C-alpha cells in the first residue's frame, strides 16, 4: 500500500534517495540511512571509486603473490613489504602523483556534476566501449560493475587481513 | 549558499560605503565572537565551544604525534634524568644549533603516569585525537546548523546540565580514570620501576594477572614493591575513586533547585555563566600551579626542574588571565542586561565597597613597598640592623607557622608542610596580596561603575566597550568596563610576574641549598632568596641581573632561541609602549599625509586607511605589553632553569 | 548538455570555439574563463616555439 | 601539436639528465637498477 | 491482524496520544487467571515510549533466551577446536574471560552484533510503533488469524521474561558455585 | 667577519647588484598593486581580490621600470596637485 | 485560558508543567510570547499536535521537543514558583528595607536580619 | 520556520507528523562559485600569497644556503 520496503533489509523502508539508481530496484540496502543524510550522488561516486580501486587491488595482490613481478632487482620483495620497499624506492610517490592528477580531474567531474553543468551520472566518466546500447543492457552492466566492486572490496579486505595475519601467498 | 554566507561579513562590509574603511576590518575582527543576542545565540555558543574542543583535540593529537615521532621518549624512559626533547628542528637558515628543543610541558611524565611505554601507543593516541577532533567539528557543525536551540540550558534545563556535569562528566570521568590507573597505570609503573618488562596493557585486563596472582591489598607484592615513584599513582587512584563516590552521592543529595539567572536575559545569562566559569577555571589553574610543586603526582616530575617551573608559571599565568576574564564577563553581563536588578545591594553600596577596597589597596601598597624601600634605604645607608630581616626587625609570619590539630588518624599535611618561613616570605606574600587586591579593585570598579557613575550617569547606554565619553568633566577617558579590564590586565601581569618571580627565586634558592653537598647542614640564611629578596636592589641584582647571564650568554648554544625570544619580547614590549602612550588623532593625521602621497601617484586605495580606534589602540598596546613581558619572563626562566638545571 | 570532446565527463569549455586547437576543447581547470584567450594562445605558441 | 610535444619532451630531457646525472642519449646506463633515491629532507624523511 | 510492515509503518513515530488501555494495548499482560497489568512503578504511564519499552523487553528476552541456552548447552557439548575444549575452558562462565581480546571469537561476535544492531537502529529510533515494536519482519512461522498471533506473542514474551530471570539466576548460580548445567551447590 | 662594500664598486659582497635586484622586485610589487588599484577602482574588488585580474597585474608588472617612467613623463603617473585631496585647511 | 492551552496531551507537556509555565510567565506575555521564552515553544508545540491535529511525530522531533520543553518537577515545580514570588517580593521590599547579607569567605551569607538602608531624612541623599 | 533555528540551517522543520521517510542531507549547501569567491578574499588571498612567498624563500635558502654567490 505504501512505504516501498528495502528488498535487502525487509524491516526498513527504502531510502528515497536510492530511487533511480542501479542497486535499489533489487536490493535497496541502506539500513543506516547514509543516503538520507549524505548526497546519494556523492555516495555512489565513492562506492564506485572504491569498487574499481579494490578490483584493481585484488588482482594486483593476486599477481604480486603469484610470482608476477616486474623485471627489476628492487621489485623482488613480497607483497607485505612491497609497500615499504616501493615507498623507499620511489614508485609509490610516482603512482601517487599520477593518481593525484587523475583524482584532481575526478574532483572537477564531481564539482561539475553537482552544479548541473553536466548531465554526468555519478560513476560515469565517458568510457563506453563495452557498454550495451539497450537501456536494460546498460542497467545490467552497471549492476555487474557494482556487484563485482563490492565483492572485490570485501575480497581485498580479507586478502590483506589474512596475509598480514598469516604470511602466505593467497589460497592460504 | 553556505559558502556565500561564509564571507557574508565581508560582503556586508563592502556593501555600504560607511564600512569601506580599515576600521571596519578591525571591527569585523573585534566583533568576531561577540555573538549578538538572537534566537540562535545558545546554538552559536555551544557550537563554538565544541569547535574549540576540536581545536584542543588537534593540539593534543599534535603533541602525541611529536612524542611518537620527534621525541626521545623511549630514551627518557630508559633514563629519566636526560633532557626531554619533543621538537625536532630542521636545518634551514642556520638554526641547527637548537635542533633538540628541551620540551618543558611535562608530557613525558604525564605519559609515564598513563602507562605509555611505546611510541606506537603515542601514534594511536594521536590518531584517536584527530578522530575526536573530527567528531567535535562534526558535532559543532551539526549544532550550529541542525540541532536544538539550546536556549533552555541556562535557565530551564540548568538543573539537568548541572546534574549531568556533576554525575556523568565529573564523577564518571574520575571513576574511569581511577580504573585506568589501578588497571594499567599502576601495573605498568610497577613493571617499569622493577625493570621486569611491560606486557601489552590489555593483558593486564585478564583476571589472571597480578589482579589475581596475589589478592593482598596493601604495599606488598613480588620481590619488594618499595617504589616511591609508584605511590603517588596509588594515592591518585584512591583520590579519584573517593572523588567519584562523593560526587555521585552528593549530586543526588543536593538541592540544585536554585537558578539565579531567572532575572537575566539569555545573552547576559551566558556572559555571567562565562564569568563565573572563568573565575572557577582560573582559581583551579592557580591551585594546580601551587599543588604541582606542593605535592608530587607525576613520575620523575620534581627531578625535571624546568618542567616544574614551566608548569607552575604557565598555570599561574592562565589562572590570572582567567580570573581577569571572569570580572570582564561579569561586567559584560551586567552592562548588557536590560534589568540586572539582582546586583542591587552591590550597585547601591557602589562607593562604600569601592572606597573600602581603595583604602585596602592603598594600605597594602604603602606598607609592602615601604618595607621594601625601607630595607633598600637602610642597606644603602649601611644600617643592616634597622632593616626588616631575620638579623634585624623580624616580620615573622606567625600565622603561617601553625597547623597543629587533633590527629584523628591523619598525617603529613597537619603542619606548615615542613617548610619554615622568614621575613622575606612575609614581605613577598604581602606584595602578592597587595597586587591581587589592586587587580581586584580595578575589576570590581569596572563591574560596579558599569551602568552608571558619579562622573557619567548613563554608562549603561554606552554598552561595555567604548573609548570614552569625551574630554568633558575634566576628561572621561577610560571609564568603560572594557578599559577597567584593560587596566586590570596590566595589574594582573604585575601580580603574576611578582608571584612567578617569588616562586622562581625560592625554587632556585632551595635547589642551591639542597646542593649543600651532604655534610653542610648549617644553611645559616644562605638561601639566596631569603637573604637578598628583602630589597628592590636585592631582587634587581641577585635575581634579574644574576640569572640573566644564562639568557644573554646563550648565543651559539641551544638556548640561543631563548635569547632571541628574550630580545623579541623586549621589542614587542616597547612597541606596546608605543601603542599605549600615543593617541589615535596623531596617527590619523600621519595617515592623511601618507594617503596624500598615495593619491599623488594615482594609487588611491578605496578601503580608506584609518588608524586604529582608541579602544583598538589600547587593546593592541595591551596585547603587545602582555606578550613582551610574558615572553621575556618565559625566555629568562627557561634559559636559566635549563642551563643551570 | 554539451560536454568537452577531449574530456567527456567535463563541460565543454567556452572561449575555445574559434581557435586552431579548439576542436578538441581541452580545458578541465578552465583558464579560458579566467584569462584572455589571446594571451593564453600567445603564451602557448611562444612556449612551444 | 609540435610545440606541445616539444615542451613535454624538453621537460623530459632535462629531468632525465637530472635522474641519470649524465648525458641524454646514453639512456639507462649499464647497471642501472633504478634511479638513486632522492636526497635532501622532507616531512616523510624525518618520519612524518 | 499482523498488519504487514509496509502498511504498518504508516502509523510509526512517537505517538503522543493515549489509547486509554493498559500500556498502549500491548500484548503481554495476558496472565493465567485474568490479566496481570503489572507495571507497578508506572513506566507505562510514559505512553510515548511504551513502544520503546516493548522493543527493549523483546530484545532483552531474545538475548536472554539465547544466552541461557548458550550457557546450558556448552556444559554438555563444545565446538570442535582446542580453544573451546572442556579442558581449555573448564566452565562456561570462563568462556568469556577465556577467548576475549586477540583470540578472535568473542570479539567477532561483538563486532557482528554491533553491525547488525547499528543496521537495525533505524527500526528502534523511528519506524517503531505500538504494533511494530519488535517486529523485524522475521515472521515466517507466525500463525495467521488474530488470536493465534496473540498467543504466539504472549508465548514469546513469557518465555523471554522467564529466560531473563533464569539467566540472571544462572550466571549468579554459576559464579557462586562453579558447576555444570545444574548450578545447585 | 666578511664585510659589505656599499661604495658602489661591483665587487664580491657589493651592494649594486643586490640593490638592483631588490629595487626591480619591489617596483614590480608596487606597480602590480598600483595597476590592480587602477583597474579595480572599487572597495569591493579590494576586499574581494579579483584573482585572475590580480595575477594578471602581478605578472604584467614585470615591465614596471619602463612603463612607470613612460607614465611619469607622459603625465599618467602623478596626479595634478589641484585634483587630489591636499591639505589646505589653513585656507591657502 | 487561551484556546491553544486547552486539552494539551501529556506527551507534549505535563499539566503541572503547563500550570507552572503559566504561573512563571506574565499574564500580558501570553498570546504572543517572545522567541526565547518557554511559553513560545510550548505554544508552537501546542498547535500541530493534539486533538484533531497531528497525533504522531518522528523520534528525532520528539527528542527535539523534549529538549526544548520543561518537565514539571525540578524545573517548574510549585516550589520554584514560590521561590520566584519570594524573590520578586524581596526585590520589591529592598526598595525600602534591605535584607542584610555579610560576605563570609568571599560569598555573601545571609544573617537573618533586614536593615533599614533607606535614609531617615533625605531619600536620595548618598550619605 | 516557527521553531527558532539559526540562519543557514540544514535542519528540517521539527514540526512533522508521523515518522517521515524523507531525505535531509546534512552537508553544507556550498557552491563552487561561492567557494572560489571565498578563497579570493583579501585575508585568504594575501595569506596564501605570504605563505607562497615564505615557502619560496624557504626553498631558496635550502637549496642555496647562505649568500654564497654574493
Ligand atoms: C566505500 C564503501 C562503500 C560506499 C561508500 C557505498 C555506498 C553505497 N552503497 Mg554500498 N556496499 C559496499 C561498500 C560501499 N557502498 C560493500 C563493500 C558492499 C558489499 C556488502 C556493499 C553493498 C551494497 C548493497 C547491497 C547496496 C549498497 C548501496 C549503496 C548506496 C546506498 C547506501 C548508502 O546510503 O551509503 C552507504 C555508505 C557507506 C557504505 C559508507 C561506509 C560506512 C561504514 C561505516 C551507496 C551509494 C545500496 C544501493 O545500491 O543504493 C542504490 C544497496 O542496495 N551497497
Ligand atoms: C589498486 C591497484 C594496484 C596497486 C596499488 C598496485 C601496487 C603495486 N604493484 Mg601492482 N598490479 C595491479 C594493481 C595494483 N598494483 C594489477 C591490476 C596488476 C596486474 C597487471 C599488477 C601487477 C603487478 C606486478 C607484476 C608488479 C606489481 C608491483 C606493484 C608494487 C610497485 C608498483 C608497481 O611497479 O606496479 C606495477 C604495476 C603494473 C605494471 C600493472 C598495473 C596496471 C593496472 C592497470 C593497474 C606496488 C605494491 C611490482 C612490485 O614491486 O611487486 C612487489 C611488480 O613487480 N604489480
Ligand atoms: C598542536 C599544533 C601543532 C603545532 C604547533 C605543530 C608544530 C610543528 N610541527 Mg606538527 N603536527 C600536528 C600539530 C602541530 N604541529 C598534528 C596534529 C600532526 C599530525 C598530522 C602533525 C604532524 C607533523 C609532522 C609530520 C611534522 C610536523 C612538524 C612540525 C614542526 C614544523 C612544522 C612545519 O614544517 O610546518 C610546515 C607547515 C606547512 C607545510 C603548512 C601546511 C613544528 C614544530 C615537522 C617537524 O617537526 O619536522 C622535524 C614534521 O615533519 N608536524
Ligand atoms: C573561556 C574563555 C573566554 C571566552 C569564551 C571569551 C569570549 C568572549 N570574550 Mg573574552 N576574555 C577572556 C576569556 C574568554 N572570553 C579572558 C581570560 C579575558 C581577559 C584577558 C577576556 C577579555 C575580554 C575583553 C576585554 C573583551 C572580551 C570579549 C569577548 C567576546 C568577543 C570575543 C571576540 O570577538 O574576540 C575575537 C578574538 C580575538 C580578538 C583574538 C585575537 C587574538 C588576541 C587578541 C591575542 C592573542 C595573542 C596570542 C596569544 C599570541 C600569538 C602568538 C605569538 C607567538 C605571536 C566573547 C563573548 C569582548 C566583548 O565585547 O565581549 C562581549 C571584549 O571586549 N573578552
Ligand atoms: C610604609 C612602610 C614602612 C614601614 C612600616 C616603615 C617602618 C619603619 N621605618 Mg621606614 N621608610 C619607608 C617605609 C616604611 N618604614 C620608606 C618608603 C622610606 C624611604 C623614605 C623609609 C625610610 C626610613 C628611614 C630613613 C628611617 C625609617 C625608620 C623606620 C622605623 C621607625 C619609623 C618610625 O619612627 O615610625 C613612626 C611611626 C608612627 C608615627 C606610627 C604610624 C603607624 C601607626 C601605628 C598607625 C596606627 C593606625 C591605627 C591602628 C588606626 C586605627 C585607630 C582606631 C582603632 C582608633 C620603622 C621600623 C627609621 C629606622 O631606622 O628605624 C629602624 C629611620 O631612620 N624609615
Ligand atoms: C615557488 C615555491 C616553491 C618551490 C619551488 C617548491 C619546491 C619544492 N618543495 Mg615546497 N613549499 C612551498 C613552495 C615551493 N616549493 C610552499 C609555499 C610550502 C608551504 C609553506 C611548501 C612546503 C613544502 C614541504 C612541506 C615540502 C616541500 C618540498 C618541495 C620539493 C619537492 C616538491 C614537493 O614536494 O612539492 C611541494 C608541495 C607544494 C609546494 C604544495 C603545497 C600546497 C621541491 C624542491 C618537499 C621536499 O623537500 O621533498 C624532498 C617537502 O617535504 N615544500
Ligand atoms: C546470547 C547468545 C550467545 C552468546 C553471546 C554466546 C557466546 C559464546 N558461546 Mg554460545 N550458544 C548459544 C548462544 C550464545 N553463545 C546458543 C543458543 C547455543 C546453543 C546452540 C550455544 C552453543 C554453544 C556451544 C556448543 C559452544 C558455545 C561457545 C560460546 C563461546 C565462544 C563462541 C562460540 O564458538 O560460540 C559458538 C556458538 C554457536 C555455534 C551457536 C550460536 C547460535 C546463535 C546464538 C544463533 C562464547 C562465549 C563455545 C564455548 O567456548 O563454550 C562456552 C562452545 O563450544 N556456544
Ligand atoms: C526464576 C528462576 C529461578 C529458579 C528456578 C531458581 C532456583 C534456585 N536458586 Mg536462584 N536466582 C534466581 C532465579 C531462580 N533461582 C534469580 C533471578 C537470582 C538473582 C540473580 C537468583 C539468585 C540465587 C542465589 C544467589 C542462589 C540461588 C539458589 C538457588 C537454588 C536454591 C535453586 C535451585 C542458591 C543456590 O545456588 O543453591 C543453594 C543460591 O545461593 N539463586
Ligand atoms: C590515499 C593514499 C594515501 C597516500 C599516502 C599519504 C601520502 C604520502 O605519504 O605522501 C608521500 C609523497 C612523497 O613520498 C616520499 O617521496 C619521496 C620522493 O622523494 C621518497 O622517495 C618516498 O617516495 C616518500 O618518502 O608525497 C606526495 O607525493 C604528496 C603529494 C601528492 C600530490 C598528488 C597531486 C598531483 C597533482
Ligand atoms: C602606531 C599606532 C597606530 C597606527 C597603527 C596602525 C595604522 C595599524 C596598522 C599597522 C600594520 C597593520 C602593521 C602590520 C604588521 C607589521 C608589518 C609587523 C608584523 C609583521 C612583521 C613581524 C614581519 C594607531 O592607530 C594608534 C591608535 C591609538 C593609539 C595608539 C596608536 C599607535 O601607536
Ligand atoms: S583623550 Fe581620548 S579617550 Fe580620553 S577623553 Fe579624549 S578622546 Fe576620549
Amino acid at each position: 500500500g505504501g512505504y516501498k520496503m528495502s528488498k535487502a533489509v525487509p524491516f526498513l523502508p527504502m531510502s528515497p534517495a536510492l530511487e533511480g539508481y542501479v542497486g535499489a530496484e533489487e536490493e535497496g540496502f541502506d539500513p543506516m540511512g547514509f543516503s538520507l543524510a549524505l548526497d546519494i550522488r556523492w555516495l555512489r561516486e565513492a562506492e564506485l571509486k572504491h569498487g574499481r580501486i579494490c578490483m584493481l587491488a585484488t588482482v594486483g595482490w593476486i599477481a604480486t603473490d603469484l610470482g608476477m613481478r616486474l623485471p627489476g632487482p628492487a621489485y623482488q620483495v613480497s607483497t607485505l613489504e612491497a609497500h615499504d620497499a616501493m615507498v623507499k624506492f620511489g614508485p609509490m610517490a610516482q603512482i601517487l602523483i599520477w593518481l593525484g592528477i587523475i583524482e584532481v580531474f575526478s574532483f572537477l567531474a564531481i564539482t561539475n556534476m553537482m552544479e548541473g553543468t553536466t548531465d554526468r551520472q555519478p560513476g560515469d566518466y565517458g568510457l563506453r566501449r563495452l557498454y550495451p546500447k539497450d537501456e536494460e543492457g546498460q542497467y545490467e552492466m552497471q549492476l555487474k560493475e557494482l556487484r563485482n566492486g563490492r565483492l572485490a572490496m570485501l575480497a581485498f579486505s580479507g586478502i590483506v587481513t589474512t596475509a598480514v595475519l598469516t604470511g602466505r601467498t593467497w589460497p592460504f | 549558499d553556505f559558502s556565500k554566507a561564509a564571507f557574508g561579513s565581508a560582503t556586508g562590509l563592502v556593501a555600504k560605503a560607511a564600512s569601506q574603511t580599515t576600521t571596519a576590518i578591525w571591527n569585523l575582527h573585534a566583533d568576531a565572537h561577540d555573538f549578538s543576542n538572537s534566537s540562535y545565540l545558545s546554538k552559536q555558543v555551544f557550537a563554538a565551544n565544541l569547535a574549540h574542543i576540536g581545536v584542543v583535540f588537534i593540539w593534543l593529537s599534535g603533541m602525541h604525534f611529536h612524542g611518537a615521532y620527534f621525541s626521545n621518549y623511549l630514551d627518557w624512559l630508559q633514563d629519566p634524568s636526560i633532557a626531554p626533547t619533543a621538537q625536532q628542528v630542521s636545518n634551514i637558515a642556520n638554526q641547527s644549533v637548537l635542533n633538540p628543543i628541551r620540551v618543558t610541558s611535562g608530557f613525558f611524565n604525564l605519559w609515564l603516569a598513563e602507562g605509555i611505554t611505546s611510541t606506537y601507543q603515542l601514534k594511536v593516541i594521536a590518531a584517536f585525537g584527530l578522530i575526536a577532533s573530527a567528531l567535535c567539528f562534526l558535532g559543532s557543525y551539526f549544532h550550529m546548523h541542525s540541532s536544538t536551540s539550546f536556549t533552555r540550558v541556562l535557565n530551564t534545563k540548568l538543573t539537568s546540565l548541572s546534574t549531568h556535569h556533576l554525575v556523568g562528566l565529573l564523577g564518571l570521568g574520575s571513576l574511569a580514570w581511577a580504573g585506568h590507573l589501578i588497571h594499567i597505570s599502576l601495573p605498568v609503573n610497577i613493571l617499569l620501576n622493577a625493570g621486569v618488562a611491560v606486557p601489552s596493557p590489555h593483558s593486564l585486563l585478564s583476571s589472571k594477572a597480578v589482579a589475581t596472582i596475589v589478592e593482598q591489598l596493601s604495599f606488598s607484592a613480588l620481590t619488594s614493591s618499595d617504589g616511591y615513584v609508584w605511590q603517588p599513582l596509588v594515592y591518585s587512584a584512591m583520590h579519584h575513586f573517593a572523588l567519584a563516590l562523593v560526587l555521585i552521592v552528593g549530586s543526588i543529595f543536593l538541592s540544585t533547585a536554585s537558578n539565579p539567572l531567572m532575572s537575566f536575559t539569555v545573552g547576559s545569562s551566558w556572559h555571567l555563566v562565562l564569568g563565573v566559569q572563568l573565575f572557577v577555571t582560573g582559581t583551579a589553574s592557580v591551585l594546580y600551579a601551587q599543588m604541582s610543586n606542593a605535592y608530587p603526582v607525576y613520575p620523575y616530575l620534581l627531578t625535571d626542574h624546568p618542567t616544574v617551573v614551566s608548569l607552575f608559571v604557565h598555570h599561574m599565568w592562565i589562572g590570572g588571565f582567567f580570573l581577569v576574564g571572569a570580572f570582564a564577563h561579569l561586567s559584560i553581563g551586567l552592562v548588557r542586561d536590560t534589568l540586572p536588578q539582582s546586583f542591587s545591594v552591590v550597585l547601591t553600596q557602589r562607593d562604600i565597597i569601592l572606597g573600602h577596597l581603595t583604602w585596602v589597596v592603598a594600605f597594602l601598597g604603602v606598607h609592602s613597598f615601604g618595607l621594601y624601600v625601607h630595607n633598600d634605604t637602610m642597606q644603602a645607608l649601611g644600617r643592616p640592623d634597622d632593616m626588616f630581616s631575620d638579623n634585624a626587625i623580624s616580620l615573622l609570619p606567625v600565622f603561617a607557622r601553625w597547623s597543629t590539630l587533633t590527629l584523628n588518624s591523619t598525617g603529613s599535611a597537619v603542619s606548615v608542610l615542613g617548610v619554615e618561613l622568614s621575613t622575606a616570605d612575609f614581605m613577598v606574600t604581602h606584595i602578592h596580596a597587595f597586587t591581587i587586591h589592586t587587580t581586584v579593585l580595578i575589576l570590581v570598579k569596572g563591574f560596579l561603575y558599569a551602568r552608571s557613575s558619579r562622573l557619567v550617569n548613563d554608562k549603561y547606554k554606552l554598552d561595555f566597550r567604548y573609548p570614552c565619553d569625551g574630554p568633558g568633566r575634566g576628561g572621561t577617558c577610560q571609564i568603560s568596563p572594557w578599559d577597567h579590564v584593560f587596566l586590570g590586565l596590566f595589574w594582573m601581569y604585575n601580580s603574576i610576574s611578582v608571584v612567578i618571580f617569588h616562586f622562581f627565586w625560592e625554587y632556585q634558592s632551595n635547589l642551591a641549598s639542597i646542593k649543600a653537598s651532604a655534610g653542610g647542614s648549617i644553611r645559616a640564611l644562605a638561601s639566596d632568596f631569603e637573604l637578598n629578596s628583602i630589597n628592590t636592589n636585592g631582587w634587581l641584582r641577585n635575581f634579574l641581573w644574576s640569572g640573566a647571564a644564562q639568557v644573554i650568554q646563550s648565543y651559539g648554544s641551544p638556548l640561543a632561541a631563548y635569547g632571541l625570544t628574550f630580545l623579541a619580547s623586549h621589542f614587542v614590549w616597547a612597541l606596546s609602549l608605543m601603542f599605549l602612550f600615543s593617541g589615535r588623532g596623531y596617527w590619523q593625521e600621519l595617515i592623511e599625509s601618507v594617503l596624500w602621497a598615495h593619491h599623488k601617484l594615482y594609487v588611491v586605495p578605496h578601503i580608506q586607511p584609518r588608524a586604529l580606534s582608541i579602544t583598538s589602540g589600547r587593546a593592541v598596546g595591551l596585547t603587545h605589553y602582555l606578550l613582551g613581558g610574558i615572553g621575556t619572563t618565559w625566555s629568562f626562566f627557561l634559559a636559566r632553569i635549563v642551563a643551570t638545571a | 548538455k554539451e560536454t568537452s570532446a577531449s574530456v567527456p565527463f567535463l563541460p565543454k569549455p567556452k572561449n575555445l570555439a574559434g581557435w586552431v586547437g579548439g576542436e578538441t576543447e581541452f580545458d578541465p581547470i578552465g583558464f579560458s574563463n579566467w584569462f584572455d584567450m589571446k594571451w593564453l594562445r600567445e603564451a602557448e605558441l611562444k612556449h612551444g616555439r | 601539436k609540435n610545440g606541445r610535444l616539444a615542451m613535454l619532451a624538453f621537460s623530459g630531457m632535462v629531468h632525465h639528465n637530472i635522474v641519470v646525472k649524465g648525458a641524454l642519449f646514453p639512456l639507462v646506463p649499464d647497471g642501472w637498477t633504478g634511479p638513486e633515491p632522492w636526497a635532501v629532507g622532507s616531512i616523510m624523511n624525518n618520519m612524518g | 491482524a499482523r498488519r504487514e510492515l509496509a502498511v504498518a509503518y504508516e502509523d510509526a513515530g512517537i505517538d503522543l496520544m493515549d489509547n486509554g488501555k493498559f500500556a498502549q494495548g500491548l500484548v503481554g499482560a495476558e496472565a493465567a487467571f485474568g490479566r496481570y497489568e503489572f507495571d507497578p512503578i508506572g513506566f507505562s504511564k510514559y505512553t510515548e515510549l511504551v513502544p520503546w519499552f516493548r522493543e527493549a523487553e523483546l530484545k532483552h528476552g531474545r538475548i536472554a533466551m539465547l544466552a541461557w541456552l548458550g550457557l546450558v548447552v556448552p556444559d554438555f557439548v563444545r565446538i570442535p577446536g582446542e580453544a573451546y575444549s572442556f579442558e581449555a575452558v573448564p566452565r562456561v562462565i570462563d568462556a568469556h574471560d577465556a577467548l576475549n581480546a586477540d583470540a578472535g571469537p568473542n570479539f567477532q561476535i561483538i563486532l557482528f552484533i554491533s553491525i547488525v544492531e547499528l543496521c537495525c537502529a533505524k527500526k528502534v529510533f523511528e519506524w517503531n510503533s505500538v504494533e511494530t515494536a519488535g517486529d523485524y519482519n522475521l515472521t515466517r512461522l507466525f500463525p495467521e488469524d488474530d488470536e493465534a498471533q496473540k498467543q504466539m506473542r504472549i508465548a514469546e514474551l513469557k518465555n523471554g521474561r522467564l529466560a531473563m530471570i533464569a539467566f540472571g539466576g544462572a550466571v549468579t548460580q554459576a559464579v557462586i558455585t562453579g558447576k555444570p548445567f545444574p548450578w545447585t551447590f | 667577519l666578511p664585510r659589505v662594500i656599499a661604495t658602489g664598486e661591483v665587487t664580491r659582497g657589493g651592494i649594486v647588484t643586490p640593490a638592483l635586484m631588490f629595487l626591480y622586485t619591489t617596483g614590480w610589487i608596487g606597480y602590480a598593486g598600483r595597476s590592480y588599484l587602477l583597474r579595480t577602482k572599487d572597495a569591493a574588488k579590494e576586499i574581494k581580490i579579483d584573482v585572475p585580474l590580480a595575477l594578471t597585474c602581478m605578472t604584467s608588472a614585470f615591465a614596471w621600470p619602463v612603463y612607470s617612467w613612460q607614465d611619469i613623463t607622459n603625465g599618467r603617473f602623478v596626479a595634478k596637485d589641484t585634483e587630489i585631496r591636499v591639505q589646505r585647511m589653513h585656507m591657502a | 485560558v487561551l484556546p491553544y492551552m486547552e486539552n494539551i496531551p501529556r506527551a507534549i507537556v505535563e499539566k503541572e508543567a503547563l500550570e507552572g509555565v503559566l504561573a512563571m510567565t506574565p499574564r500580558e506575555q501570553w498570546e504572543d510570547p517572545p522567541e526565547d521564552s518557554v511559553l513560545y515553544t510550548l505554544k508552537v508545540y501546542a498547535e500541530t499536535y493534539g486533538e484533531g491535529k497531528a497525533t504522531k511525530m518522528p523520534w528525532w522531533d520528539w527528542l527535539y521537543m523534549r529538549f526544548e520543553l520543561p518537565d514539571a518537577n525540578e524545573v517548574s515545580a510549585e516550589k520554584i514558583k514560590l521561590m520566584e514570588d519570594d524573590a520578586k517580593i524581596q526585590r520589591r521590599m529592598m526598595e525600602g528595607k534591605i535584607p542584610l547579607y555579610v560576605p563570609i569567605l568571599g560569598v555573601p551569607i545571609y544573617t537573618g536580619m533586614t536593615l533599614d538602608w533607606k535614609p531617615e531624612a533625605e531619600l536620595f541623599a548618598g550619605d | 520556520r516557527k521553531i527558532p533555528a539559526g540562519p543557514y540551517s540544514v535542519s528540517v522543520e521539527p514540526l512533522r507528523d508521523g515518522a517521515t521517510n524523507e531525505v535531509s542531507i546534512v552537508t553544507p549547501p556550498i557552491s563552487s562559485e561561492g567557494v572560489q569567491e571565498y578563497l579570493s578574499l583579501a585575508p585568504v588571498f594575501f595569506m596564501a600569497l605570504a605563505i607562497f612567498t615564505s615557502g619560496f624563500a624557504i626553498e631558496v635558502l635550502r637549496f642555496f644556503p647562505d649568500t654564497r654567490y654574493w
